[PDB]
């Protein structure tokens, strides 16, 4: 009896750990940083992209990161795109990458930036506020687990404009699960490779 | 923007995951258009954990990765700044299936359809006015219109009946036949309310 | 639907008033998007009595028919269905001059634009996220764009003070540049309002 | 000194005439039919129209008339675009070129069918009123002139969803000039030729 269910998310399958926290990157206060940790063994991935020409900076960090088709992680903020941000704006993906690997590597699991995916959504053009963020790396990395409550916070923390989270997995009769979170709900109308 | 991060403990390596994922994202998310604006932020990453040791057969693993994100759609749709409908636009009997595609989007992204649709307007008439703007093949004498399951217009003109469908239900189907092949695809879209414009001109997003 | 009639009392022939209609209705009909939809029912029509018996050269011809175009094109963006702001997009610095319609055209009719127009707020972002998706030769570094004047883009990213500019009057001009080219074009459009909306989701049209 | 001039219309030339009626089409009771008559010597013409697939018969029937080049009349309706009406549809707006070359005949000048222009606006789908049309033909042909006040009337009825007619003339110094109406507020972005 193959199921798929709502409720539950990236916390559904083995060997996932996931989090959310609030980092101050919202001015509500409201939870904006998400964590997803893949506990292994297996580390392989897959990605695809907006189609936009103009790509902001995590986008073209991450399509960088999988060509090696290797991930152990991916870190996501609300409040801020991190879009059309220039050099400045690569350099803080960047540094985002290797406080998660860095934290990670702390915390008891060597890590390189390079198996970091890194993810931003808001508004177009403002810089982020990288010591806010950069406490929320540390806080979240210390929070993740793999209870589903986990998966529920990282799918709140990645809302922007969304008033409900979106959160679905499905339950294979040979005893393997694909779980999911997603967010969106203007400027939507994706266009993926 | 749209982001989006599937699990698995599915052992798989990344060619078995690029195909999953990339034939989920055409039947999808691609056919996700709530208002015609792709952003510049739009990611889906799949990541396997191999936890279950469990290697499935591939169409099994493309299949349980597109009834995931399938079912996210759904709920995007469902909760699409200021949605007061929830739009299906399908179109069947074209030339091929991208030009279907193509059709349904151009239906799905007008202006003049979405609000007939916020005010629970059956307007056929801007649904044709629409599609016909679509780079396609396309024999205005054949095409037929139906809204939820009833019929307003056939062979390019009003069939009786047709001012007087109910759109008042949030759900509301419409289904464009082209007559001229077997080519078809189907749009998720969302109507154009007062909310929606609201959100986008109050305050900055 | 948009109907134009034209008419004179110079004398030319057929073949005259078909030059001066085509160069005319291409630099401005074709340039006038106020809701990107394009009706079943739109006609342009130039007729000569030739009552003054005078036949001009054709550039007085064209010139003349082109400036009356023109002018109505204006008072029709003045008057749209709940216009509050008459934008004008010009692009330049383009590959060709295709591309910059086809990137001016893309900016016009994109739904956050509109909205961001409506509520007088320069939210510059969503206008380079509408021409990123313009099938066109494009380097997102090399992108200006200026709302009234003012700078709020310089190369790809934020100018100092974008987000402080005063789009509270009716007339908002943008100019991008995309400075891959010498291509340049302008359209004429208008806002995304709630009075917009009301009229055409509270009764059929 | 070429002026430019708004408030005067399609009646600013010479060798024209134009009114506009309440014929009944639109329930407001409002102006919604009129009628342009070139007055000769001469009576060349020019049209470009629609690209959409989906054109409405009076389009059909007049991209026919145009490729004579000539044109004594035009004759235009608001409250009906008589867009998707089969070949019924287009066999209204053959009685309606057919009804005003008829009504000129009658006013003095030998006009058949093929020498009418037609045009419509308003929503797609419907029957035009035949009835109230053929009687507005006979009414607006009967009270056309070639003062300023008839391509007002004339402007004014062709208007559906616009609050302010649209009109315009050129005056060149060379002593001929260009005349101009338009309508249209809403589905409004041509694609012409
Ligand atoms: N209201 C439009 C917001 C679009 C933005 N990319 C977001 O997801 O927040
Ligand atoms: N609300 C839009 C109506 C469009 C129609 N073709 C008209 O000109 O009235």
């Amino acid at each position: 009896t193959t199921r798929l269910l709502r409720a539950q998310g990236v916390t559904a399958p083995a060997g996932f750990r996931a989090a959310g926290v609030a980092a101050g990157i919202k001015a509500s206060g409201a939870l904006d940083l998400a964590l997803v940790f893949n506990e292994g063994p297996d580390y392989a991935a897959a990605g695809v992209f907006t189609r936009n020409q103009v790509k902001a900076a995590p986008v073209l960090w991450t399509q960088q990161v999988l060509t090696t088709g290797r991930l152990r992680a991916v870190i996501l903020n609300s409040g801020g795109a991190n879009a059309c941000t220039g050099p400045a704006g690569f350099a803080d993906t960047h540094a985002t990458a290797e406080a998660v690997a860095a934290a990670l590597s702390d915390w008891g699991t060597e890590t390189g930036a390079i198996e970091v995916a890194v993810c931003s959504t808001g508004l177009i053009g403002d810089r982020l506020p990288m010591d806010k963020l950069l406490a929320g790396v540390a806080h979240v990395v210390h929070e993740m687990h793999g209870g589903l409550v986990g998966g529920d916070e990282a799918a709140h923390a990645i809302m922007t404009t969304d008033n409900v989270p979106k959160q679905v997995a499905l339950h294979h009769h040979d005893n393997w699960t694909v779980g999911g979170m997603a967010k969106g709900a203007g400027m939507l109308a994706p266009s993926l490779a | 923007t749209m982001l989006c991060v599937l699990t698995t403990d599915a052992a798989a390596e990344p060619a078995a995951l690029e195909r999953a994922l990339r034939r989920a994202a055409a039947a999808t998310f691609d056919r996700l258009d709530i208002d015609g604006s792709c952003s510049t932020n739009d990611t889906v990453l799949l990541l396997s954990s191999g936890a279950s040791e469990i290697p499935p057969a591939q169409a099994d693993l493309d299949e349980a990765v597109l009834r995931v994100c399938d079912d996210l759609c759904a709920q995007l749709q469902a909760d699409a700044e200021g949605v007061t409908k929830r739009v299906t636009v399908t179109v069947t009997g074209a030339a091929t299936e991208d030009d279907a595609l193509v059709a349904a989007r151009q239906i799905a992204r007008d202006s003049l359809v979405k609000t007939a649709l916020f005010g629970s307007d059956p307007n056929w008439g801007r649904v044709l006015a629409a599609v016909g703007m679509a780079p396609i093949t396309l024999d205005p004498d054949r095409i037929s219109v139906s809204f939820n399951g009833a019929a307003v217009c056939v062979h390019g003109v009003g069939a009786p009946g047709a001012r007087e469908v109910d759109l008042s239900d949030a759900d509301i189907d419409i289904t464009v036949d082209l007559g001229v092949g077997d080519g078809q695809a189907r749009i998720r879209t969302t109507d154009l309310s007062h909310a929606y414009v609201e959100e986008n001109s109050a305050y900055s997003s």
